[PDB]
């Protein structure tokens, strides 16, 4: 199971950015984590196999929305009204058992990481 | 295809199911688990519905051991249970799973695989998580479709390793109709028309999404099957074959079963009728949704049981008549949906909640249902591969709560231990599985052998009234007897025609001459006569009018009149006639004296005296010269217990025989007095304030007269009764024997409901032999009616089988059985078709069959 | 069929009925 992030880069604050994780069989839970230099990885958002269950971190509830298209094996993270507090490396994760969990030891496969930078 | 079902409305000798047929039993999570708020189970709509609209259950969730014990006792191959969604996912959305509930289902699945029991797992059996009703509107909101597919996905992932049979929803018809139409079921919205059809729509669409999920992602590595359980009722037309009653029948079926079946098992759409009748209440499938509904079931799971039948608002009957005929229902599925493979996913009935373990009717309902399934498989070629009895154990039965029971296993809910006791149907379903059908065990295999060269082969007729070859009557009879290889003929005289006075002072001598002519013509055919003096029938009591109006058989002088009549007939026929029956079935003559219980006993006392006076007259004054033999015929149907696991029903079967045969047989054959069993039983129910009837003791003179007054034992045997112990009220004869009867509607039977139960005659002969010893026995009546007027296959069948058991009683059991008289020779037009010849004197096929047996002296090798 | 009774098909009788012999 390989995952690939797309759509990082630099954004003006209050702007918007959209990451996608493409995967290469079975159903899975799509996850997203962000990590800043010297801090522990923090959960951002996750989504059940057919999208009935979406979970978000409080710090992003309202601004971020997660969605997926199973036909293309892609989960999307739609980030709107980005803060400087949102600058981090963003990792997509996959978990096989269709249970939406918020801690990183619960995800089996991890993407390489994409950088998101919010400047003024 | 759609509509092909209406066709449905416009000798079966199979006992055992296909090899590899598949036997199971079911439960549903909410009925049996208990522990509704335990180990972080979320509440369901049914938890809320009970604590709002009503007032531990089987406690399976803590007693898994005890239900695995019951499964092992039954011997089922599969067990069908359901996963309580809120016990896994308290808020239905698939956030963190509740690990103690996952442990329970995992532990159950492990145990079944290790006991070699296939799990059939049902995702949704009505217990929707309360949080989805409150947040979304439950099945009203179509967001449920993915909430449901997520839940199934986890369930496939956690259990598909071990589960090869999956049901998405149990009976979506009730989900929509009673949840939102009637308000009988959670969540309890009444009259919400738009909801009913939106709910149905979301259930259909959710199922389909789960099927495709399973088809794509799990079937390749798990290789199981998925269906949905469609419940329905059955219906038959109000009027015989009314063309538009039949159309309403079809509408009723479509409205319940077609509504969900046509999208899933049919063309992919709702039924055309519904689409018209509901052009804008009913949602619309896009042409692409139509192609993704068609075919989302790997078999027809079908439910047929009390929940599609009661209460009356469950289905629209549309003026036509309700029906429990499972065979026709299965046939309807075969024509509508083009002969799919059917699993019966739920079947059974219910018993009242004060019945504990002796569920007699439950056995016969199960027998009847199973019989209809076997007919469906064998006669109609319906691909029924499995049967789910319902249910494993008593539980909470939805809106009825604990007012009905449906388990094969009793649960006393007031005991903490909640033990699972096998009911009678658990014993019965156990043997069903052991034998893979109907107990082929009371049916011993054919014997080869022959009756002795001097056996009497008879035919019987009833009363003949008088009109030698002059008499037209006798010609037509001779023409019949000439076509039979019988050696004996048994016919009755009309007492009132011989002595219209009832006194010898006025003998009709022409009547005796006609009777004599009957005997003498028969001797020319080489046929001996057994003459019955008095043969009472429903239509004609048979008494000369003066003694009828003088109280009939309640008048002790009616016994003396009979002695006068006997002597006359012995005098005027006894040189020709060497066999005599005084009275035909006097034991069943009690019913004419229906009134007092002491009335029927008194009439029977005078009937015994009549016989003993007639017989002693013969023994003293006519046997020396005539060297003939004299007895009487007792009606002697066999009796077995209705419920064979009730020691009380065994005792009722012996009490029946006491009251039926020993009533007359004990005084006249053995002891000169009534059988002890009868006098002593009638003692209790009168010493216990229930009956004002006494069975009068008999004078030592009365004893002396009746004792030993029979030359042989004569039995009219037709059928076997299945008897129940039931303490009845009243003081009538019927009341004192404390017996009710159960018709096993599933046995090969005649038009008039005579059961073909051959081995009953063998049991009877041995019961007779053991109570009354090695005296000689003639079967003086044996037959069955039959609609067929040329090819009476049922008569042929009865005759071959019963005579085979009589042979067994002769060759194997060594019963001194000397003769067999078949019943009967001809039939009258209004009367049941019991004859070997039609009313027009045309011969039926059984004659050739009876002759062949006679020619062979049995069934030689 | 009395759909509300536990013996909807009325199998439990209590009436023996006449023998073949009494129906002629």
């Amino acid at each position: 199971v390989q995952l690939v992030e797309s759509g990082g880069g630099l954004v003006q604050a209050g702007g918007s950015l959209r990451l996608s994780c493409a995967a290469s069989f079975s159903p899975y839970v799509g996850g997203w984590f962000r990590q800043a230099p010297g801090k522990e990885r923090e959960f951002v958002a996750a989504i059940s196999w057919s999208g009935g269950t979406k979970l978000y971190a409080d710090s992003v509830k309202g601004r971020f929305t997660i969605s997926r298209d199973n036909a293309k094996n892609t989960v999307y993270l739609q980030m709107n009204t980005l803060k400087r507090e949102d600058t981090a490396v963003y990792y997509c994760a996959a978990r096989r058992i269709n249970e939406v969990l918020t801690t990183a030891p619960d995800y089996d496969f991890w993407g390489q990481g994409t950088q998101v930078t919010v400047s003024s | 295809f759609s509509g092909d079902g209406r066709a449905i409305w416009s000798l079966f000798l199979y006992d055992t199911f296909p090899k590899n047929f598949f036997w199971g039993i079911g439960t549903g999570a909410l009925q049996v688990e208990g522990s509704w708020k335990k180990d972080g189970k979320g509440p369901s709509i049914w938890d809320h519905f009970i604590h709002t609209h009503l007032k531990g259950s089987s406690d399976s969730y803590i007693f898994l051991e005890k239900d695995l014990s019951a499964l092992d006792f039954i011997g089922v191959s599969f067990y069908q249970f359901s996963i309580s969604w809120p016990r896994l996912f308290p808020d239905g959305i698939v956030t963190v799973a509740n690990a103690k509930g996952l442990q329970y289902y995992s532990t159950l699945l492990d145990a079944l695989v290790l006991r070699n029991i296939e799990p059939i797992v049902t995702l949704y059996h009505w217990d929707l998580p309360l949080a989805l009703q409150e947040k979304y509107g439950g099945w009203k909101n179509d967001t449920i479709i993915d909430i449901f597919n997520d839940y199934a996905t986890y369930c496939f992932q956690m259990f598909g390793d071990r589960v090869k049979y999956w049901i998405t929803i149990h009976n979506p018809y009730l989900v929509a109709w009673h949840g939102y139409g009637t308000g009988m079921h959670a969540p309890g919205e009444k009259g919400n028309l738009a909801a009913v059809y939106t709910v149905g729509h979301n259930l259909i669409k959710a199922h389909s999404k789960v099927w495709h999920n399973y088809n794509t992602h799990f079937r390749p590595h798990q290789k199981g099957w998925l269906s949905i359980t469609l419940g329905s009722h059955w219906i038959e037309p109000q009027r015989s074959e009314n063309t538009m009653d039949i159309f309403k029948c079809q509408q009723s079926m479509v409205s319940v079963l077609g509504w969900f079946a046509n999208p899933i098992h049919g063309d992919g759409d709702y039924p055309e009728g519904m689409r018209k009748k509901l052009f804008s209440v009913l949602p619309i499938f896009s042409e692409a949704e139509k192609h993704e509904m068609r075919g989302t079931a790997d078999f027809f799971a079908f439910s047929f049981g009390p929940n599609n039948f009661k209460p009356l608002n469950t289905m629209a009957k549309m003026g036509q008549n309700v029906s429990l005929n499972l065979r026709e229902a299965l046939n309807w599925i075969k024509l509508e949906y083009n002969n799919p493979r059917i699993l019966i996913a739920e079947n059974g009935w219910f018993t009242d909640s004060r019945v504990k373990t002796e569920d007699t009717t439950a056995i016969y309902m199960m027998k009847n249902f199973l019989s209809q399934v076997l007919q469906a498989i064998r006669l109609d070629e319906i691909r029924v591969f499995g049967y789910t009895a319902w249910s494993l154990l008593d539980g909470f039965e939805w809106q009825d709560a604990y007012t009905i029971r449906r388990g094969l296993f009793y649960v006393d809910f007031n005991s903490k231990q909640k033990e699972r006791k096998p009911k009678s149907s658990a014993h019965y379903y156990k043997q069903i599985i052991r034998e893979n059908g109907f107990s082929l065990k009371e049916s011993t295999p054919d014997v080869q052998g022959q009756f002795p060269c001097d056996f009497s082969w008879g035919v019987t007729e009833s009363v003949l009234k008088p009109e030698c070859t002059d008499f037209v009557n006798i010609k037509k009879q001779l023409e019949m007897l000439a076509r039979m290889k019988v050696t004996h003929y048994r016919f009755a005289l009309d007492w009132a025609s011989v002595l219209p006075t009832g006194q010898l002072s006025a003998v009709n001598r022409q009547a005796l001459r006609y009777y004599r002519c009957v005997v003498s013509e028969g001797l020319k055919l080489g046929i001996s006569a057994m003459v019955t003096l008095y043969y009472p029938t429903h239509a004609h009591l048979g008494l000369p009018e003066p003694l009828l109006h003088a109280d009939g058989w309640l008048n002790p002088s009616t016994a003396e009149a009979f002695q006068a009549y006997a002597g006359l007939c012995f005098q005027e026929l006894g040189d020709l006639v060497k066999l005599w029956i005084t009275i035909n079935e006097p034991n069943r003559l009690s019913d004419i004296y229906n009134r007092s219980g002491n009335d029927t006993y008194g009439a029977a006392h005078n009937l015994l005296v009549a016989h003993a006076l007639a017989w002693r007259l013969y023994d003293r004054q006519f046997r020396p010269s005539q060297r003939g033999a004299v007895s009487l015929s007792l009606h002697a149907d066999w009796a077995e217990p209705a419920n064979p696991y009730a020691d009380s029903h065994w005792r009722a079967a012996e009490r029946f025989l006491q009251f039926e045969i020993a009533w007359f047989a004990e005084p006249l054959f053995k002891t000169g007095d009534y059988p002890a069993a009868m006098r002593e039983y009638i003692a209790s129910k009168h010493r216990r304030g229930l009956s004002s009837s006494a069975l009068p003791r008999l004078t030592e003179a009365e004893r002396r007269l009746l004792k030993g007054t029979v030359d042989f034992c004569a039995l009219n045997h037709f059928t076997t009764r299945f008897v129940m112990h039931e303490q009845l009220a009243g003081s009538r004869y019927d009341s004192d024997r404390d017996i009710q009867f159960l018709q096993d509607i599933t046995r090969l039977s005649s038009p008039t409901r005579l059961a073909v139960i051959p081995w009953g005659v063998r049991k009877l002969l041995r019961w007779v032999r053991r109570n009354y010893g090695d005296m000689d026995i003639y079967i003086t009546a044996s037959g069955i009616d039959d609609q067929a007027l040329e090819d009476d296959r049922l008569r042929k069948y009865y005759l071959g089988k019963y005579l085979q058991e009589v042979l067994k009683a002769y060759l194997i059991d060594k019963v001194r059985i000397k003769g067999y008289y078949a019943f009967k020779l001809a039939e009258e037009k209004s009367k049941p078709r019991f004859g070997f010849f039609t009313s027009d004197f045309k011969a039926k096929s059984s004659i050739q069959f009876y002759n062949k047996v006679i020619s062979s002296r049995g069934f030689p090798f | 069929p009395d759909v509300g009774s536990s013996d909807p098909l009325s199998m439990v009788g209590g009436s023996q009925g006449r023998s073949p012999s009494y129906e002629s």
